[PDB]
């Protein structure tokens, strides 16, 4: 990763064993539940493409999931180089430049471009673009992953509520289309969904019900 | 299991208060939400009050301004008190409590004239 | 999070694995026990608006809980728009601008704009309100997921007075998260006990009323 | 069991000092706490003193200056020295010891005239 | 808590998660055994008044000690405001007794004070309240009178003075408590065979000769 | 290994306890799946030759294809002083031969000179590039299994399927850039009946998301 | 189980426009991916559209200037516009959909002359 | 600890969550066993008295030992106090002065003035001293809790003789005692003490075997 | 250990408590396999004399091993002081004798002396010297069978022969296949798959060999 | 099982080429080696070439500069190439393959004069 | 069992030295703990001197100065040899040894006079 | 199991050498030591020579200049080589070998005279 030194300096320093160990162990407990995601932003702060790749190649299993991050990077570049040719410019001059969609994901490019390029000044952070597409990738992932539809998660007739409810807004999670436009599902789902005991408790509870509301009301519903 | 049944019903003039009461069998605290509905002859069931346990009440836009909720776990009873009375207020009056299904009380009518 | 270096510069430091590893774990083993809030400020200690979103994002179940969370957040955020709209500058000379509702949540602010109000000389310390209001929608579902009533906690008759002691003040916290508790402590206690708890007086420490009730039979 | 009874009692007169004494059958280190309460007559029972195992005693605000509750582990007994008494300390005064319950004396008589 | 840095500066530094982490674990395992002081003593080196509080805050059980902690807490909290009744653009002279808690004073304030020259050290002053505190937990759960330990007949000599030294350690809520009873009280509750050789020994015998003596069962 | 210091120095630094344990682990865990190469490559950061060594040394079983890694090690070192031949006092050693670069015959101090001299002359670098190698033909011999035996199962989920695919064919070729349109070509050839009408269905061009979610139901 | 049927088809002059539409049982958002294809008298099956699930539409280059395909989710069926018509479009036009296995309608026939 | 830092400067350092875990856990695993005593040695590098005390103080069971552990400190502090009478009018002349025997073992110093000591120019080293009264202390309770005589380790008719040996030096080794014991011992029993198998192996080979080659001639002796 | 600063300077460092423990779970898990010499190299950089007395000291099983590790350093500090007498000088410290090298007669101060002098005299590496010396024999005591008695079961994959094959010559050695062992792994080759081999011809590698018994 | 049989020889002359082919029954992918040896009257069997599934081909030293080994999978036959043939390469020339067990070849005579 | 008997004793003149002997069965270094005690006639049995098994020696004040105690591990005997006697030494003297429990002999008189 | 017979035993004059051989069953690398006693008539047992598994041969004293000990992994004999033989080596030789325990061979007779 790129990190800060003491002088002041942004040097490069290795990517930790913790880390290491971190991700691939996130990956084989959690697979691809959407709280994978987030801990790949937090564990690959700083990443230099290079470490993100190593970090996507240390996984073992999931090679499906892989190689289909591998074409939603391959798109992202193609998009990129479209989009920004950058193909003008001259190589005397002091200040080398050439950043690519390949470049960038780290497959043309050394190390030492990648740190070349992240602590320029203006700073052209290929790191955090690389980070981007592969989050781009997971996300495209997870929502093909998820098992369930929205519309089949029903309270079970023993299922305390707030089991469900946790059912419920994983599953919104997963596939978060139209995130806080879901409205509680049109908020008729929450409710038809729920276990014929809780749904008069609810359907008394009236207009404006709040989450926690509706949770208190239904306490104490089932074991 | 649990019963609970309305009273403090009866006909009042256009322009009064009335406090109607819904006691509850055991103890109230242990119930996790209570409330009141109303309906009057021929209208749908209109909402009217709630409270859920740890929690502030919340009033019906329609009375909003007038009636009040009241707890006395002193005597188990959940209390409505009925200010500024108006005319259209005449219905039926049904309260209900929250445990592990919804029970309701039959109801005590509440007549404005 | 924003750390001081040891030159004595306040540098912003990427979340540590065993920070991240931490909370989960703390969250899975605990969940929305009284002690997990604690931690969650002792482990978001500098946190930047992001850090604290990042370690929320992290928890994987509670997904419910974490909806309160946002809705908790969002009311806290308004009031902060409504008692600060703060539209008040003229223009910014040399300083940036006044952080919103949205910006201290890490909604529509970029980490590097977190981190100048944090250095600012003198600093607005965005991180720190953003964790106050995450962890007053932490007290509430700590308050939710309390299994009993601290009125109907009981002391069973052959229960010691310690383990009665233990459960009483382990729901009072969460309820919470006064004197009539004492009243209620002794009053749910099992009939020899009260005896002696009633002739102990008025003035008795936790210490005196417990080591009264040393032994108590069981 | 555990039988305790009071001694020491009389007629003092006004602005005066007396010792009274607790005797407890058995070891008094045995019991996890002990103290002494007075009523008078017609008057709510008032609170005197109380010795907890391990425990500093503590007194009561209207006898804090004055009294002294002391233990003799040797001759088993827990004495209370009463010093510049006042009038109003007339009472049944009754002594108290913590064990599987507690435990009291019938009372000895202190009257100040 | 606060630490030297290169520069040679103290600096705050914030309370690292291996500290949390353990200071927890210690409690579940070991609960309020008196070993556990020495330990919350030593994993709070350095510790703020805010880093004592989240530590003590953190544990999740046994609440009735902790209430008690807090009263014990507030006792000495209104002795200091008593014997420094004191109450200037500066520096603020004025820790109060809340302020050392950590209830009333800010961290910078805390900081300020302990890195003050002369240094205030309201972290050592609060941990000496707090230890002060959980010294009297330990006693309170010490579960046996040294007076009900007693040697059996098939107790290895070695056994039944680790269960003495224990009992007597946590009555005291300190390890150093050989009074001459102690010693006394060793031989008179000893089994029946190792009491007629540690009589023959005499005075003035030390632990280890006392237990080689008695190493034949 | 060689790290900077935040003096921005390049020094000498002990090979950790912690990264030492991770790479004896992750061999004993997962063999020598491919998953292991850029773990082995991640784990020697800045890593002298000597530190290299240690690592293969330190990796107690499969001592067959640690020979074999040696002898790979030993061919490339001779292509190495074929192709700088060159013999032959500027102050400095400029001169590094295949089995300095390998750690056998060079001292710590002199690696850490080459590593450490601008222009630096990256004997780490090239030894674990000498290594991947050997490693990447050790992942292909202990594939199991040929490409051409997966075949989905009547019940076999199409991710389940694409897994098993994908997985093998990266240890055959100890690579994963190998969708060639032959690749492609076996995936569908060897799928199901109804899945296969289904990609066939979809025609040329389909990315791997979009056959997977076409195929997503199929019964089972 | 599930069938679906073309319409729309007819004879239209060179440098025309049509619209297709290709009717589903059922609802179509259940389908996991849906599309069209052709095929002139004597030539191989031609390949010329596809929507995948959550996806966006991608056409062949024969006709990737022209063409459009849609999905109405209230009506349940997906639509295919065809625009700048060609004498070399005549052909036989099929539909396709994806779920348990691959469900084909029976065609409609395109003439362009 | 006291620690030189990268400044070249010699601080105090808190002992670290690591070191107190360690130490616990070596006296919970192998209680008194030998090799404990250099593992105190080793994790108590750089200790001032107080961190050696609490080291010491975090030890749960045991507690006889301890207590002797406190005995034989007193013993060499008070030999210390004897030896070193630093009894003069004191100078106060801003140097500190007086380390006593107490103050040695933490129990009458503060830890600046166990700081001072340590770190003065010439270093009075207070922990080093500490160390070794507490390892004698250590010496004496593992030779006391050793469970065998040397004397009584006898081979059994199946032991491999390499446990056999095993047994016979670590035995020894509790017992501590001078090498020239061990190599006494070690020709008067470890034949002697053989079972009827090795030792014909054993008297067979002659005299100035070493240890390799008699445990590589009984190496097979059976299982 | 001796580490460098950023100073640049060379200072002593304690030994840490993941170093220490992980050296006692390396003999505890692995006991003396081959690859614990190499752990040890590896886990004693930078050490003292006395870091390496520790490592070894805080072993607590295997002290048959250790007295005869004990026996080797003693043979091996001999000889440097048999080839080194003098000192068995005011400018410069004392010269290390054997004993001093295995710091039972150097102070830790002495030993940083001499690891610290320009030029070093390297008194922790030569003690490493030795001390790998005597694990080196004693890891060939533990060898459980000579490379003579590795013979290839009947169906024994030939990967798996190969792997007890070099396991056990790599611990008879301490260690660096001759012409000798070549004909030794094809003589106790199984019968089929020994066709295979010599049908290979001289000079096949062991990947054309591994592969070639492939299918066997 | 697995049966291979040798061709292509014959008489050549000194400073001549011949191209020997072994042909294999099934599949020439299966098998994971295969090459050739050669052996001349009175003198001990003589190592020519080796191909080993996925490897690169070794030859010999008295032929490494000329001979060449192909295969071809179409044909399921593995060649041999020789060219710039010596006197000395007079020989009985015999094929090898490896599966379960290894399988040879009668061989095939090569003679030049 | 065990049995151990003194000797040694007599009568000897104020200013005088004695070596007395106590013999034990047995090897003596099995016994974790010996001593000597003695009794004069009328006086509390007093305690003289313990050696413990790995110990140095430890005498009694009275003494200190003066009586020392041996083993002969040889002879399997611990001697205890005594200088400058005063008068108050007559006594009657008893030895002790530890094994399973303590066991003494029956004692030696020595007398000053 | 396992049976040694040594031979090559005869008459040899002083000033003179001989090879004795020790014959083992099975393979002599199975055994993990190996060596030679001798005795003479009306004298105690004497050590000549040891070979222990992985070990350099170690000789007695008497012998140390002259004699050599050889091992044949071949021929499954383990050789002793006597030289230069003097009058007192007149004695009985008796080879032994360590496995699960130690064998002896009966012994072959060498007269030096």
């Amino acid at each position: 990763p790129i990190v800060q030194n003491l002088q002041g300096q942004m040097v490069h320093q290795c990517i930790s064993p913790r880390t290491l160990n971190a991700w691939v162990k996130v990956v084989e407990e959690k697979a691809f539940s959407p709280e994978v995601i987030p801990m790949f932003s937090a564990l690959s702060c700083g990443a230099t493409p290079q470490d993100l790749n190593t970090m996507l190649n240390t996984v073992g299993g999931h090679q499906a999931a892989m190689q289909m991050l591998k074409e939603t990077i391959n798109e992202e570049a193609a998009e990129w180089d479209r989009l920004h040719p950058v193909h003008a410019g001259p190589i005397a001059p002091g200040q080398m430049r050439e950043p690519r969609g390949s470049d960038i994901a780290g497959t043309t490019s050394t190390l030492q471009e990648q740190i070349g390029w992240m602590t320029h000044n203006p700073p052209i952070p290929v790191g955090e673009i690389y980070k981007r597409w592969i989050i781009l990738g997971l996300n495209k992932i997870v929502r093909m992953y998820s098992p369930t539809s929205i519309l089949d998660i029903r309270q079970g007739p023993k299922e305390p509520f707030r089991d469900y409810v946790d059912r419920f807004y994983k599953t919104l999670r997963a596939e978060q289309a139209s995130q806080e436009v879901k409205n509680a599902a049109t908020e008729t789902l929450l409710v038809q969904n729920a276990n014929p005991d809780c749904k008069t408790i609810l359907k008394a509870l009236g207009p404006g019900a709040t989450l926690e509301e509706m949770m208190t009301a239904c306490q104490g519903v089932g074991p | 299991d649990v019963q609970l049944q309305e009273s403090g019903g009866g006909l009042v003039q256009a322009g009064g208060s009335l406090r109607l009461s819904c006691a509850a069998s055991g103890s109230i605290s242990r119930f996790n939400a209570m409330g009141w509905w109303r309906q009057a002859p021929g209208k749908e069931r209109e909402f009217v009050a709630r409270i859920v346990k740890g929690g502030y009440a919340v009033l019906a836009d329609s009375v909003k301004g007038r009636f009040t909720i009241s707890i006395d776990s002193a005597e188990n009873t959940l209390a409505l008190q009925m200010n500024r009375l108006k005319p259209e207020d005449t219905a039926v009056y049904y309260c209900f409590a929250a445990l592990d299904t919804a029970y309701w009380g039959q109801g005590t009518q509440v007549t404005v004239s």
